[PDB]
């Protein structure tokens, strides 16, 4: 039952900390136009 | 034929530099939100990270990141992403 912490990455990853301290989207997006189209 | 064509590399160097990098390397605290530049979720963004950081030094080198961001557009460009390392995009610098 020791599996409350089960970050499935190789420690080098800064996303394995999901749903705890990850919500930090930067307005540096090169995908600004992508979100305007999406369906294609 | 390294996937990050010098045109995209230089473009990635532009976003790279814009983050005020560390010796030509960027790390997850900066890179992740440039990953979150997309509508992509941290599962793919993280998988991309783990693949894109070839040397696994914990930092994304100019080449390693060029790899990452190339894979980021790949997902947005409606192209399925691999979980294995495609040597066409394994940075010749890091080989
Ligand atoms: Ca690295």
């Amino acid at each position: 039952p020791s599996v409350t912490e089960a970050s499935p990455w190789r420690a080098t990853n800064p996303f394995l900390n999901e749903t705890l301290q990850d919500v930090q989207p930067s307005p540096i997006n090169p995908f600004s136009a992508f979100f305007e189209e999406q369906e294609r | 034929p390294w996937a990050v064509k010098p045109e995209d590399k230089a473009k990635y160097d532009a976003i790279f530099d814009s983050l005020s990098p560390v010796n030509g390397f960027l790390s997850g605290d900066k890179v992740k939100p440039v990953l979150l530049n997309s509508k992509l979720p941290v599962d793919i963004l993280g998988r991309v990270w783990e693949l894109s950081d070839i040397d696994h030094d914990g930092m994304l080198d100019r080449d390693e990141f060029a790899v990452a961001m190339f894979l980021v557009y790949c997902a947005l460009e409606k192209e399925p992403v691999p979980m294995s390392l495609p040597p066409a995009l394994v940075p010749p610098s890091k080989r």
